[PDB]
């Protein structure tokens, strides 16, 4: 019994190819803060009349260096900011919650009845 | 007789039965214009449902 | 509760027409994948019911391998809107990222 | 108290019933647990919808219907089914039926003409003479099977072809199903549960062709032996109370599990609920066991304190003696249950414990 | 401004940063009591008043630490007292930042022994902890906190022993001495602990916190100490205007205050500080050195009040901005539970029950319907008394509502019952409701709003200024944003409190006006105090004092200067002022290259739109309230004999 071996544990204390939808880009831009000064890929394309949705978002894949800055950064509102995946999925962001089935617990007798 | 009385003393307590929405503003009843207001929306709401 | 389920910006989840082939000549090679980007699915009736009851929102992308344009079947009397089948609709998303600078 | 790290469980029951020889009730049970669930797929959530209304009460052909809605890890998944069931005899049990299952984009319809024969290792008068409250029935089941699948999509094609070629190449095919189709710990519930399947025998299976296509025609009878631990074959006429079915009957569950917690939410509408002891006294039926064992399996996971409140609405003129563990409250009609012994039984129903409620309650 | 964020620190790191702060506030402490010190204990005068110190003052001589006695006997005996103490105050202090330091550092090693603890596991000072908590909190805050309540049940015990002892306050039932104060620190010991006992052997449950909640559980406490602080300014008002009270508040008035900035004896031009320096030049006023601070009576000052007032606000305002930044940060984590997805899985009430988007909508919008009914039902009450006091439309003051007392079954909470305490009672509500409705939005549309689910945008950075012109305009919209509104939203409240503790009449725009019957309510309403002019009319009578004084006259300079900064940032400017630096970027290159052969390349900086309105938020609140200090400091002036007709 006694014959042991000896131990201790002090724990006791004792390729992407990043892409703009332009159909539901606001312009926002916070996207482009994100891309590297001389890169500049994400650019500003004008329609007309600013406040009535124009100005929208692109990014020019020549200048382009899949640095992933704009995409990571979770800062897309509206979706538009897409990454393409080597063998191709399009993801709308970083990372999507997960979907649930919800309803509102209502107990019976004590804490919110009905 | 338990509800409408611990009413008339708890309102938001009577409503609780009513969604979380009803609860505060029975609640913020009671803050403001107690008893009378208060008492008033407890009792709306408790004849409502029956 | 349902828009903090999935992406809060799409009430229906979304689901890009990302991959799709000639070769296979049967057009099953469309494979729709959800903006979540986990799961490589194919057309199914099921996915015909969710599309139709407007549950998903079926999207194609502009820049891409094209997927299937009037070998899937196309509506061009207008500016192209692909479906499924007439009753089907695959609203594509339009991409101008080469016609600008 | 041995550990200090103890979460809670919050639980209100009811159990409303009717009067006259009725076997009717009306049970709702919400619950919130701050546990983590055993799900390695943990975000699951679940709707289930059973109604099931009469028809044909010559024959009791009784049409149930099942919708079981899910989505676990973002994965929707749903299943169908519909069927007119049928107390043929005291042992069998015919059930004709249709449903469809679902999976993300993956989808499949089928249709069954199923036969179980419910036979008791013994049916001596002894027991029965003898004990009053008989629970563990030693029995055997016999399914026979005859489902059908329209093969549609390729998926379900390449799965008959493999399960065609699996049943002539593969001598222990019986045997090893059973590990198919128990998946994960559903395989452990065999043995904590007092169940054993025996080997299916597959009298045939062979394609044909249907109205939507080709159908894939599973003709197949297993075997489920209970050594009295299994509620589906002790109690066999309280399992299908088709003579005391009226009215439709409606039970809407549902589950939100997740990294946090389960909440759970059950409303019901269903017969069987008011046994008839004997003598005038009638009880809350006694309590299935293979419920308690399979959810003990993941009860003893985590410490907890149940905040569990039972409320028990009996008709007008029924008293409730002998009703042990005792209540805490009474409204002349609605007795209330809260801590004490009911919290311990709770404790150790969800836990895997087979304890006994006897609410026997008087006319 | 976020080096110190909760999720960079670990409870041991917060633990030693606020035991640091704690050791700090000690030496502030002590530097409050030296600047009490009337007269040193070697014998020379001492430090003039400041508010500082004439804000604890009260409490000190409650203590008899300090000594309300005005011969220079026993005052120094009072200063050595206050010596003493401040001494005691900066060593403790000391050791306080060096546990600190040590928390902060992880470095809890004994430098006798050697022993390394464990923040993890740890016997509390010994056989204690074994004997109660049996073994540390293993993990968690709520484990947590019933040791806590322990600890503040032996803070409570020491606060008694050493009142009884080293103070000299026995602990007696009656409530109308300190002596209660060492009893119920004894109470307060056994409830505090008992209750500690059972929240450790059952501790509570809220699971939102407890799990990554350094903020969660940092914005809950922030936001229930901010009404704790709100409770505890209700109860100073309440209490320090009590009799039991006026021997340390009270007796204020019949002090004279040498506050520094006051009125200073002023010199002639042709002066010079020589010997008697009478030949040279006359001072202002004789018998007091020359550029000597004026005595100032407490009775025409009304320091009781004003302390009353200081105190009362100065907790007021940290409330309010406790809760607004309570329920900031709640939306942060509620913003980082919805965008990993965590939102959907909490299983509480607290965050549950809101899930739906029509419940948040719905009580959103009753707050919201509350709030317009309110402060319109206020603001046509006010605008209607000045409408009538000032005779507009032909109306007389015999038309506003000077009826409209509050009802006799509410007229215990106002001393003089009249439509000033009406106005007040229901400015608060609507000012509650109004910053409200931000922190409502904060607190439920922190992620994504019904405009925006619609609109299809979702909130994900916390502190975005804006989404752009899409939609005319996304401005403001984080919860960062939000908070902003909020904080500038309950500058009303705020400023109603203020204006109802230093006596104004905030029933009417133009009370004690020199025109038509603004003078007539006093009359009409019976009133018996003569409350400060009202709101508008407010500032001028104010400013009769404010202006006399230089300090307050620079803070009134500094904090106008302050507030009216804040535009620049606030406005939506901000492209405009990048242009502009950028000219000036190139204005500085190309003017010092030619004046100076030395290139600069060095560019002005422009702040960003969230930066801007920060800051803008900072310097509005600023100035704002360093100018409320002016209104509140300035005197209570609001005296008990109500003005006649006016004819
Ligand atoms: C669960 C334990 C036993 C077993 C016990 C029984 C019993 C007992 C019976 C059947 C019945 C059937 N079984 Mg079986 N069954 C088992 C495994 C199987 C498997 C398999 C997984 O391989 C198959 C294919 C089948 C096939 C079938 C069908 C032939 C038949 C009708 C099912 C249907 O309509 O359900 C429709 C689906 C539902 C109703 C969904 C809910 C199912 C659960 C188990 C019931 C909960 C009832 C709830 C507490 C109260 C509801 C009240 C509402 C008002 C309705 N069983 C296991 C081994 N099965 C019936 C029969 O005799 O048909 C002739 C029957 O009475
Ligand atoms: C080895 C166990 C003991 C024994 C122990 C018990 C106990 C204890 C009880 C009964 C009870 C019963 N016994 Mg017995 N019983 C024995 C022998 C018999 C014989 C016989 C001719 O030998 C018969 C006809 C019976 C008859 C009966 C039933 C009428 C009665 C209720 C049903 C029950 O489940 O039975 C159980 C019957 C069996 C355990 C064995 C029956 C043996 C049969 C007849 C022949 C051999 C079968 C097989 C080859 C080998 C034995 C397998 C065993 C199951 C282990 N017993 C043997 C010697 N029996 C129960 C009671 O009182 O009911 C009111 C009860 O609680
Ligand atoms: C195909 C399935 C079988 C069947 C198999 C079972 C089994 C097995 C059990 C019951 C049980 C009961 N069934 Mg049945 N039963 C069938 C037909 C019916 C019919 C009818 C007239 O058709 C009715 C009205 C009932 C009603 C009832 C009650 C008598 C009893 C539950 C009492 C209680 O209070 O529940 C209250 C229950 C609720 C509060 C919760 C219900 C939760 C959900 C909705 C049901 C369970 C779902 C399960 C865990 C998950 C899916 C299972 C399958 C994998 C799909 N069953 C069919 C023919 N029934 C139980 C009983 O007491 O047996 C003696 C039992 O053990
Ligand atoms: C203004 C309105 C709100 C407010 C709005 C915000 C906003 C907006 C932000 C925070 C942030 C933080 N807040 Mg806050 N918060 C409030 C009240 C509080 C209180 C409190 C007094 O109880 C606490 C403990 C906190 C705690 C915190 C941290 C969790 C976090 C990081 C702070 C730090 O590292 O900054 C480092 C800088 C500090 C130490 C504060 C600045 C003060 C300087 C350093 C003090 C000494 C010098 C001198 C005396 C005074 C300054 C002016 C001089 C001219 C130099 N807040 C007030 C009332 N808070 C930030 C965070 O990252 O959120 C996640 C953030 O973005
Ligand atoms: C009275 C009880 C209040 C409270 C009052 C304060 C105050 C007041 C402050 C903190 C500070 C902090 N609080 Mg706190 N705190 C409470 C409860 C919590 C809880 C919790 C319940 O578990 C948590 C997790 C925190 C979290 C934290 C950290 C963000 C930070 C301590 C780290 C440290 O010092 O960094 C190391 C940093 C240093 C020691 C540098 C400090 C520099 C100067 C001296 C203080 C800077 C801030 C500002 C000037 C203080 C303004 C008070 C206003 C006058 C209203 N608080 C409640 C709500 N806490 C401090 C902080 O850093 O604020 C940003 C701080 O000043
Ligand atoms: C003002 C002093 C500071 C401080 C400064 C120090 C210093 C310095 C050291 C530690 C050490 C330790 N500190 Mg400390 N620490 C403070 C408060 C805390 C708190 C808390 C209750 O919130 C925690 C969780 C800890 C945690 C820890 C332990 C991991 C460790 C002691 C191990 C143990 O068995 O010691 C048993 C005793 C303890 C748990 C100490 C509890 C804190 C007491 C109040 C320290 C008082 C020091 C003071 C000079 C003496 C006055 C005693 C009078 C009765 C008032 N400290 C106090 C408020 N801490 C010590 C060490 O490493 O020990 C091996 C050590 O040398
Ligand atoms: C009441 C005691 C505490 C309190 C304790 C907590 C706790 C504990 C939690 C929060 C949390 C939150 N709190 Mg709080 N909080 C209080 C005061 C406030 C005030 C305020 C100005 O009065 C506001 C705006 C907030 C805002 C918020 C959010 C940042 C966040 C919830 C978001 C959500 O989705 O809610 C969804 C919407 C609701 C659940 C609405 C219904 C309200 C619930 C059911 C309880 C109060 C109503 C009560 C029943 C009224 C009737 C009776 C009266 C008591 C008389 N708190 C006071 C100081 N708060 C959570 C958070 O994440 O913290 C970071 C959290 O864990
Ligand atoms: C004291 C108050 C103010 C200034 C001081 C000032 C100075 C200033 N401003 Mg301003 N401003 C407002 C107040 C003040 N703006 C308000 C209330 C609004 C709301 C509408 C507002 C709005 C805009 C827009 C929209 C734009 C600007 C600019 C722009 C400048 C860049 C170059 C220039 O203008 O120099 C000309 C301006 C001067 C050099 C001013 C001379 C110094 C002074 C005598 C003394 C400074 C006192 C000091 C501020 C106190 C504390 C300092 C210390 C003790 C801590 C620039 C130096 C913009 C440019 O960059 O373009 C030119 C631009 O686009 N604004
Ligand atoms: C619940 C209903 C809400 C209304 C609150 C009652 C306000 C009336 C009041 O002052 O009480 C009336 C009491 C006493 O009212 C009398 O008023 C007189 C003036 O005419 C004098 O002040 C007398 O001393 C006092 O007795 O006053 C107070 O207690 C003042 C302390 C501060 C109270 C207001 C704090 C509210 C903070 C919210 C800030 C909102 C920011 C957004
Ligand atoms: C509390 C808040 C904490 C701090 C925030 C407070 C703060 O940031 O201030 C607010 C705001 C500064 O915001 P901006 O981002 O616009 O500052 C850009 C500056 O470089 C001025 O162009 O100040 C003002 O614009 C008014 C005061 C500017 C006065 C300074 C004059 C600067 C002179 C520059 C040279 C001018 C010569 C022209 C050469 C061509
Ligand atoms: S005006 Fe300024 S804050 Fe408003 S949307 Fe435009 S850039 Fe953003
Ligand atoms: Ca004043």
């Amino acid at each position: 019994e006694p014959v042991e071996n000896k131990n201790q544990a002090p724990a006791p204390g004792a390729k992407k190819h990043y892409f703009i939808i332009e159909n539901l880009c606001v312009g926002c831009g916070l996207c482009l803060d994100k891309c590297p000064p001389k890169v500049n890929a994400i650019g500003y394309k004008f329609y007309g009349d600013v406040q009535e949705g124009g100005f929208r978002c692109y990014i020019d894949q020549a200048a382009c260096i899949s640095c992933s800055a704009c995409f990571s950064g979770d800062e897309c509102p509206s979706g538009a900011l897409i990454e393409v995946l080597p063998d191709g999925e399009v993801l709308d962001f970083s990372y999507t919650p997960p979907e649930r089935l919800d309803f509102d617990l209502r107990f019976l007798h004590r804490f919110h009845r009905e | 007789i338990r509800r409408l009385i611990l009413a008339f003393i708890l309102p938001p307590a009577a409503v609780m039965n009513k969604e979380a929405g009803t609860i505060m503003l029975t609640g913020i009843l009671t803050l403001w214009g107690w008893i009378p207001g208060v008492v008033a929306a407890l009792i709306m709401i408790s004849k409502e449902q029956s | 509760s349902g828009p903090w389920s999935g992406n809060a910006v799409h009430k229906a989840e979304k689901y890009f027409i990302t991959s799709a082939k000639r070769d296979r000549d049967g057009k099953l090679q469309i494979e729709l994948v959800p903006a979540s980007g986990r799961r490589k699915l194919s057309p199914t009736p099921e996915m015909i019911r969710r599309l139709i009851d407007g549950e998903i929102e079926i999207y194609i992308l502009t820049t891409q391998p094209d997927i299937a344009i009037d070998m899937n079947k196309e509506i061009i009397d207008m500016e192209n809107r692909y479906v499924i089948d007439f009753d089907k609709r695959g609203v594509k998303w339009t991409m101008r990222e080469i016609p600008v600078f | 108290f041995g550990s200090n790290d103890v979460t809670t469980a919050h639980s209100d029951y009811e159990i409303v019933l009717e009067g006259g020889s009725s076997s009717w009730g009306k049970v709702k049970a919400r619950a919130k647990v701050n546990a983590p669930p055993a799900s390695p797929l943990l975000p699951a959530d679940c709707d289930v919808k059973l109604n099931v209304k009469p028809l044909d009460p010559a024959k009791g052909f009784v049409r149930i219907s099942a919708v079981f809605e899910s989505i676990v890890d973002s994965t929707k998944n749903k299943l169908t089914i519909e069927a007119d069931i049928a107390n043929e005899t005291k042992e069998r049990r015919i059930s004709v039926g249709e449903g469809m299952v679902s999976v993300g984009d993956f989808s499949h319809t089928f249709s069954f003409e199923g036969s179980v024969v419910n036979l008791f290792y013994y049916r001596s008068d002894a027991v029965r003479r003898n004990v009053p409250n008989p629970i563990y029935m030693q029995g055997r089941q016999f399914h026979d099977i005859l489902m059908k699948v329209p093969l549609d999509n390729n998926d379900l094609i390449d799965t008959w072809e493999g399960t065609v070629k699996a049943i002539g190449s593969t001598g222990a095919f019986n045997d090893w199903i059973r590990d198919f189709w128990f998946i994960g710990p559903a395989f452990t519930a065999l043995n904590e549960g007092g169940q054993r399947i025996s080997r299916i025998e597959v009298n045939g299976l062979n394609t044909e062709s249907g109205p939507k296509g080709p159908v894939g025609v599973s003709r197949w009878r297993f075997s489920h032996g209970g050594s009295g631990m299994v509620d589906s074959i002790s109690r066999w006429a309280e399992l299908f109370p088709s003579d005391k079915l009226n009215r439709p009957a409606q039970v809407e569950a549902g589950f939100r599990s997740d990294s946090q917690g389960i909440e759970v939410k059950v409303d019901g509408e269903f017969p069987g609920v008011s046994v008839d002891a004997g003598g005038g006294l009638r009880r809350i039926l006694n309590h299935p066991l293979i419920p308690l064992v399979h959810h003990g399996m993941v009860g003893k996971f985590n410490n907890f304190n149940v905040d569990a409140q039972l409320k028990v609405v009996l008709p007008k003129g029924y008293k409730i003696r002998y009703a042990a563990p005792q209540y805490r409250s009474q409204n002349l009609e609605e007795y209330r249950w809260s801590g004490g012994a009911y919290a311990r039984w709770v404790e150790h129903v969800c836990k895997g414990g087979v304890g006994q409620f006897e609410i026997l309650y008087a006319q | 401004y976020q080096i110190f964020d909760t999720e960079k620190l670990d409870d041991e790191q917060v633990v030693g940063g606020h035991l640091a702060l704690l050791g700090v506030l000690g030496f502030i402490m002590g530097i409050y009591y030296i600047s009490g010190i009337q007269v040193f204990p070697w014998g020379a005068p001492g430090f003039h008043d400041n508010w500082f110190y004439l804000t604890i003052k009260p409490r000190m001589v409650s203590l008899g630490i300090d000594t309300y006695s005005t011969k220079t006997a026993d005052l120094e005996a009072a200063g050595a007292r206050l010596l003493g103490w401040a001494a005691f105050h900066f060593l403790v202090g000391s050791v306080l930042i060096f546990g600190g330091w040590r928390h902060w550092t992880h470095n809890l090693t004994n430098p006798f022994t050697g022993r390394c603890g464990n923040f993890r596991d740890f016997r509390f000072l010994g056989k204690f902890g074994d004997v109660v908590f049996n073994g540390t909190s293993a993990k968690s805050y709520k484990e947590a906190l019933g040791p806590h309540a322990v600890y503040m049940s032996l803070l409570f015990l020491g606060w008694g022993i050493v009142m009884w002892a080293i103070l000299g306050f026995a602990p007696i039932p009656d409530f109308q001495t300190i002596n209660s104060e060492t009893f119920m620190s004894f109470v307060f010991a056994v409830i505090f602990f008992a209750l500690g006992i059972y929240w450790w052997n059952n501790p509570p449950n809220a699971a939102i916190h407890l799990n990554d909640d350094m903020k969660a559980a940092f914005s809950v406490h922030l936001t229930a100490i901010g009404y704790i602080n709100i409770a505890l300014g209700c109860i100073a008002f309440v209490a320090f205007q009590q009799p039991s009270f006026a021997p340390y508040y009270k007796e204020l008035d019949k002090l004279v205050f040498y506050l520094y900035g006051e009125p200073f004896n002023r010199v002639s031009f042709n002066f010079v500080e020589q010997g008697g320096k009478v030949i040279s030049g006359a001072k202002e006023f004789a018998d007091f050195p020359a550029y000597a601070i004026l005595p100032k009576s407490g009775e025409a000052f009304g320091m009781a009040r004003v302390v009353t007032n200081l105190i009362v606000f100065n907790h007021i305002i940290c409330g309010v901005l406790y809760v607004f930044a309570g329920v900031y940060h709640g939306g942060q984590y509620l913003l980082k539970i919805q965008l990993n997805g965590m939102y959907n899985q909490i299983k509480s009430i607290w965050i549950t029950k809101g899930r739906d988007q029509e419940v948040q909508v719905k009580i959103l919008g009753t707050v919201m319907a509350l709030c317009f009914a309110t402060m319109l039902s206020v603001y046509a009450v006010i605008v209607w008394n000045t409408i009538c006091e000032l005779n507009i439309f032909g109306t007389n003051i015999t038309m506003s509502f000077y009826w409209l007392k509050p009802l006799p079954i509410f007229q215990w909470m106002f001393a003089d019952p009249s439509i000033n305490d009406w106005v007040m009672a229901h400015v608060i509500t609507a000012g509650s409701l109004f910053s409200l409705i931000a922190l409502v939005r904060i607190a439920f549309f922190a992620h994504t709003s019904p405009l925006w689910d619609d609109l299809g945008l979702k909130k994900n950075s916390y502190s975005f200024p804006c989404l752009g012109p899409v939609y005319g305009g996304t401005c403001g919209v984080s919860i960062q944003d939000q908070l902003w509104f909020a904080m500038l939203w309950g500058i009303k409240g705020l400023s109603a409190v203020c204006w109802y503790i230093d006596g104004a009449w905030i029933a009417s725009m133009m009370y004690g006006v020199p025109a038509a019957d603004a003078k007539a309510w006093d009359s009409i309403a019976h009133l018996h105090h003569h409350y400060t002019s009202g709101i508008f009319y407010y500032f001028w009578t104010e400013t009769v004092t404010i202006f006399s004084s230089s300090h307050l006259s620079t803070i009134l300079m500094i904090g106008h200067l302050v507030w009216f900064i804040s535009f620049a940032v606030w406005f939506e400017d901000r492209g405009s002022r990048l242009e502009g630096a950028d000219i000036q970027t190139r204005t500085i290159r190309w003017l010092g290259k030619k004046f100076l052969n030395r290139d600069v390349n060095f560019r002005f900086p422009v702040l960003t739109i969230s930066d801007s309105k920060l800051a803008g938020t900072f310097l509005y609140f600023g100035g704002t309230f360093m100018l409320v200090f002016l209104f509140l400091a300035n005197g209570f002036y609001q005296t008990n004999s109500p003005l006649p007709p006016p004819v």
